[PDB]
């Protein structure tokens, strides 16, 4: 699942979600 | 849209109640 790909520092919200953004 | 600023649990709960109708279908575990 995606929830990973931003738990680590700020992102762009591609990496906090899929589906719900 | 701009989203919740959450890790792991606290984000999946809420997209339960954000993502309305769908919530977070997943890829399975074994």
């Amino acid at each position: 699942g995606i929830v990973e790909q931003c738990c680590a520092s700020v992102c762009s919200l591609y990496q906090l979600e899929n589906y719900c953004n | 849209f701009v989203n919740q600023h959450l890790c792991g649990s606290h984000l999946v709960e809420a997209l339960y109640l954000v993502c309305g109708e769908r919530g977070f279908f997943y890829t399975p575990k074994a």
